[PDB]
């Protein structure tokens, strides 16, 4: 599960809402660790 | 859609903070104005924070979520003026400067 | 470029305006620029008027829609604003502002962020 | 992240140039199947 927000809210052009800004509660190379980890995604790559 | 304070004051040399807040803002960039009386209003800040070429160093800002905040650090006498700031549904209203 | 606002300084209650202003030095054709009107009450903070494009297409403000009609006239290089009738609440200066904007890509994609009112004139004062 | 600013990706074809390639495919055409007919481009019609 990801947990996302538009990455450049403040933009009126045809990209407007097409990148996201998501975070991950990601593995680590330690299996007992995790890390947060933000990325960016594109509309088409997710789904609610 | 926006509200703002209906007037702020400091004494010359400390920071002016005019803020502006509503609902378009997480989604829209603030635009801040300074009109000094008997003229039309001077573009101060656009784009969140940008200043147009000719303001000075003096004005600055910052935003989260619904909020907006116009910034003048080393507020001097001839900075006293009617603030203004917009968002869009597509305008918005202002708050008054003295020093 | 200057903007020079004209109009009657006087109108009847119940009685209609027409404003216009002249880009003196500049032109109304082309370019990312939109023509827009701002009032403000003598005593009171601006309310947007309306905005129009050199394509003729326009916005209104709300509080105004019913009440407002803009037009360019790009071989005069002359902005105009009607107003309907016009009462007391109406005794205000009238501005007339160049809207910026710019261009990072394709113009058709709208890629060119917005700038609020840029370039002002010095307003009509309109007593009613 | 993105350095700049976010524009969308695109693709340029000289105008002229296709409206004579699909000149060229009409005339083609015709030969063997609407000799005095005529021939509609259209976009796809749907799916992912
Ligand atoms: C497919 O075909 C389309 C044409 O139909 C073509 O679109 C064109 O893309 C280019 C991409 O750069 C667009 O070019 C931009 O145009 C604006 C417009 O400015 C006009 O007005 C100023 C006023 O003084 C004139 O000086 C200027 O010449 C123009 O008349 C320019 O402002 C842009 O300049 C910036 O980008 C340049 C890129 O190299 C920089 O060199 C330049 O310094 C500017 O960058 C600076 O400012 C940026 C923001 O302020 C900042 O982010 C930068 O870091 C830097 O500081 C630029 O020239 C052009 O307008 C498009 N035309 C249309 C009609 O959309 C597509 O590109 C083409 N596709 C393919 C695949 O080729
Ligand atoms: C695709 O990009 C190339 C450049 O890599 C364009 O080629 C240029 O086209 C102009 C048009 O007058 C010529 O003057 C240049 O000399 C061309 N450059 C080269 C290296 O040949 C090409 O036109 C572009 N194609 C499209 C469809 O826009
Ligand atoms: C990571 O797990 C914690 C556990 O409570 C949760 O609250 C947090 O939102 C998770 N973060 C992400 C980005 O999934
Ligand atoms: C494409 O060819 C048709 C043929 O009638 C012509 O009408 C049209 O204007 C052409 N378009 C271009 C870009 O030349
Ligand atoms: C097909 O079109 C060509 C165009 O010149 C014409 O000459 C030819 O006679 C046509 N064939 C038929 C069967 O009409």
């Amino acid at each position: 599960t990801l947990q996302c927000t538009n990455y450049a809210p403040k933009l009126r052009s045809m990209m407007r809402g097409e990148i996201k800004n998501c975070s991950f509660n990601m593995t680590t190379e330690l299996r007992d660790k995790k890390q947060k980890v933000y990325s960016l995604f594109y509309r088409l790559d997710v789904v609610q | 859609e926006l509200t703002q304070p209906p007037s702020v004051s400091v004494s010359p040399g400390q920071t002016a903070r005019i803020t502006c807040s509503g609902d378009a803002l997480p989604k829209q960039y603030a635009y801040w104005y300074q009109q000094k009386p008997g003229q039309a209003p001077v573009l101060v800040i656009y784009k969140d924070s940008e200043r147009p070429s000719g303001i000075p160093e003096r004005f600055s800002g910052s935003s989260s979520g619904t909020t907006v905040t116009l910034t003048i650090s080393g507020v001097q006498a001839e900075d006293e003026a009617d603030y203004y700031c917009q968002s869009a549904d597509v305008f918005g209203g202002g708050t008054k400067l003295t020093v | 470029v200057q903007l020079q606002e004209s109009g009657p300084g006087l109108v009847k209650p119940s009685q209609t305006l027409s404003l216009t202003c002249t880009v003196s030095g500049g032109s109304i054709s082309s370019g990312s620029y939109y023509w827009s009107w701002i009032r403000q009450p003598a005593g009171k903070g601006l309310e947007w008027i309306g905005r129009i494009y050199t394509s003729g297409s326009t916005n209104y403000n709300p509080s105004l829609k019913s009440r407002v009609t803009i037009s360019v006239d790009t071989s005069k290089n002359q902005f105009s604003l009607k107003l309907s009738s016009v009462t007391a609440a109406d005794t205000a200066v009238y501005y007339c502002a160049r809207e910026g904007f710019t261009i990072f890509g394709v113009v058709t994609f709208s890629e060119g962020y917005y700038y609020g009112m840029d370039v002002w004139g010095k307003g009509t004062t309109v007593t009613v | 992240d993105v350095l700049g600013h976010v524009r969308m990706a695109h693709c340029n074809i000289s105008k002229a140039t296709w409206n004579e390639t699909l000149g060229k495919v009409v005339k083609q055409l015709r030969k063997h199947f609407g000799n005095n007919t005529i021939i509609r481009f259209a976009q796809s019609s749907g799916g992912d």
